[PDB]
Formats: C-alpha cells, structure tokens, sequence
C-alpha cells in the first residue's frame, strides 16, 4: 500500500477471551 | 461526485478510485495493491 499509516485494530473478542481466561 | 450533489469536498484521488472499484463490485484492496500499475495503464491510455 502507498500512504498506509500505523495504528492498532482493536479486537472485540479479546476482552471476552481475557475474562474467559480468568 | 460530492461537488455535484452538494458542497465540494476534498478527497485524495486514490481514494476516489477505491470507491469507483467498489462501485463496480471490486474490493478496493485491489486498487491499492496495483495503484502504480493502474496509473501507467491510464497514463498510457490517454496518450494512445
Ligand atoms: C508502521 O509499521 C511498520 C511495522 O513496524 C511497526 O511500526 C514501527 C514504527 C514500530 O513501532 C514497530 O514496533 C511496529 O511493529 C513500521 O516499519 C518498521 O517496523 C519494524 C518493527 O515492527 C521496525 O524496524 C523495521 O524493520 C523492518 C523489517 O525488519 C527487517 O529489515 C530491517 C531492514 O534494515 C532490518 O534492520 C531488521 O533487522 C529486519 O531484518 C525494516 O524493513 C525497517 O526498515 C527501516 O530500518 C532499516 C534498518 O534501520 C533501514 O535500513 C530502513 O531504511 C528503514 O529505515 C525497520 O528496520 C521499525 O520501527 C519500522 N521501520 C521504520 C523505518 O520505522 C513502520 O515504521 C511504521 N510506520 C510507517 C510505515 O510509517
Ligand atoms: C495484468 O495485465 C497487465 C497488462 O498491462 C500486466 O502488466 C503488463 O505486463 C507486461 C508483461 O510484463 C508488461 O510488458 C513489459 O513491460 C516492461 C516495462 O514495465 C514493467 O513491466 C512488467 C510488468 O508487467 C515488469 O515485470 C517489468 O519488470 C517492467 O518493470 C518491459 O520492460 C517488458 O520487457 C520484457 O522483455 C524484455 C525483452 O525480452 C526484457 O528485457 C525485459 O526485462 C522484460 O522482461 C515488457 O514489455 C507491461 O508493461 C505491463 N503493463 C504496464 C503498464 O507496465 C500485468 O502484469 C498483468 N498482471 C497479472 C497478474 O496477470
Ligand atoms: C503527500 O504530499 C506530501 C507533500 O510533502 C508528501 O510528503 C513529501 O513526500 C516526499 C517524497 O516522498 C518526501 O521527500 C523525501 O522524504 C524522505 C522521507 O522524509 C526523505 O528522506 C528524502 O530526503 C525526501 O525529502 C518529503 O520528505 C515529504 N515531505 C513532508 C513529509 O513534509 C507525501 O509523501 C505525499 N504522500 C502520498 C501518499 O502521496
């Protein structure tokens, strides 16, 4: 890609996975 | 097309093309993956 920029894409599943881990 | 339908808006030209491919049922990722190649075809075409 030309002009792409840095950023982080949040994951909706992650918090449930983290809580499920706990 | 925005200027036609209302207030003229700023938009990078590459962004325009992305929509147009999306207009014809083509995922915009194709364009960016081949922006350079597409440009040359367009540039060559206008010359021909
Ligand atoms: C957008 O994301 C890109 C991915 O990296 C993320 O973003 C950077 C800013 C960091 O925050 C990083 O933590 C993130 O994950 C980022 O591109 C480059 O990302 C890496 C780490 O992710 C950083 O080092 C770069 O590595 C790549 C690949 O590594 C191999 O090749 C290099 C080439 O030299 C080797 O040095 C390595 O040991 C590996 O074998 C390199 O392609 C890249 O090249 C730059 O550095 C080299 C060496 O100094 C120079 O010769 C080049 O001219 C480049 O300056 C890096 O070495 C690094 O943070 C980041 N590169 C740069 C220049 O910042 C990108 O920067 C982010 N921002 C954008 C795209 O605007
Ligand atoms: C989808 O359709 C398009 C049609 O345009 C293809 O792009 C064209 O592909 C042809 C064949 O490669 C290109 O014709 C060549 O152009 C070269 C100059 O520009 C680049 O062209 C190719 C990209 O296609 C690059 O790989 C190449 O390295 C160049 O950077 C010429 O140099 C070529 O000459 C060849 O033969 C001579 C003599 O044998 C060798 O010395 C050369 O090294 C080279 O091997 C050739 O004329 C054409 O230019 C491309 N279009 C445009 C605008 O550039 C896509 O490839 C195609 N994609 C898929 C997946 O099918
Ligand atoms: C969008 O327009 C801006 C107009 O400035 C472009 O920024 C400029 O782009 C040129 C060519 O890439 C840069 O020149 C080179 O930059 C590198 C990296 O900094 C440097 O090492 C070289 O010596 C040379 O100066 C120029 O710096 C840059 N100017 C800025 C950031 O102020 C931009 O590239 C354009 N982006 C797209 C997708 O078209």
């Amino acid at each position: 890609v030309i002009g792409i920029v840095n950023n982080t894409v949040y994951d909706p599943l992650q918090p449930e996975l983290d809580s499920f881990k706990e | 097309w925005t200027f036609g339908a209302g207030a003229a808006l700023q938009i990078p030209f590459a962004m325009q093309m992305a929509y147009r491919f999306n207009g014809i049922g083509v995922t915009q990722n194709v364009l960016y993956e081949n922006q350079k190649l597409i440009a040359n075809q367009f540039n060559s075409a206008i010359g021909k």
